[PDB]
């Protein structure tokens, strides 16, 4: 993405195309939502164990 | 800024030689170019 | 517009925008800074 900062695409970039940058960068930290939520289940269960 | 120095300037240089000056120190209204066409081309990036 | 303090609001600084509160700081800046950040890349306080 153009950044990193959601502000600085949303702000000063056209509406439409920022819908484009805006996607991808969701795009992005969703995975790491998933990927961080997996392992904290697997660490869990170590911890019941 | 004195856009009109920049667009409606007398002279402008040859390509291989291309020149810049360096605006400062205003508001500038950025519209007046852009609402009303004066251009052929007209292509902005990063920001609308 | 004038500053509004110590609560929640919508501001718009110089190249800088967002929402939340506005306090007076402490923060040592130098005379070659505009604004600094929080340990992750986000802004934490601003020059007015
Ligand atoms: C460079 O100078 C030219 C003119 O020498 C400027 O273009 C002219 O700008 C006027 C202002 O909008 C345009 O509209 C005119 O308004 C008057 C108002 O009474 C009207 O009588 C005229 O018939 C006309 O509507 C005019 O069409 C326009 N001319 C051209 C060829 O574009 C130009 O904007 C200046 N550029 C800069 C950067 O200053
Ligand atoms: C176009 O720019 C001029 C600059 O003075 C402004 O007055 C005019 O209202 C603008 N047109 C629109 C549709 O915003």
């Amino acid at each position: 993405a153009i950044s990193s900062v959601l502000n600085d695409i949303l702000s000063r970039l056209d509406p439409p195309e920022a819908e484009v940058q805006i996607d991808r960068l969701i795009t992005g930290r969703l995975q790491s939502l998933q990927t961080y939520v997996t392992q904290q289940l697997i660490r869990a269960a170590e911890i019941r164990a | 800024c004195p856009f009109g120095e920049v667009f409606n300037a007398t002279k402008f240089p040859s390509v291989y030689a291309w020149e810049r000056k360096k605006i400062s120190n205003c508001v500038a209204d950025y519209s007046v170019l852009y609402n009303s066409t004066f251009f052929s081309t007209f292509k902005c990036y990063g920001v609308s | 517009t004038d500053l509004i303090k110590n609560q929640c609001v919508n501001f718009n600084f110089n190249g800088l925008t967002g929402t939340g509160v506005l306090t007076p700081s402490s923060k040592r800046f130098q005379p070659f800074q505009q604004f600094g950040r929080d340990v992750s890349d986000f802004t934490d306080s601003v020059r007015d």
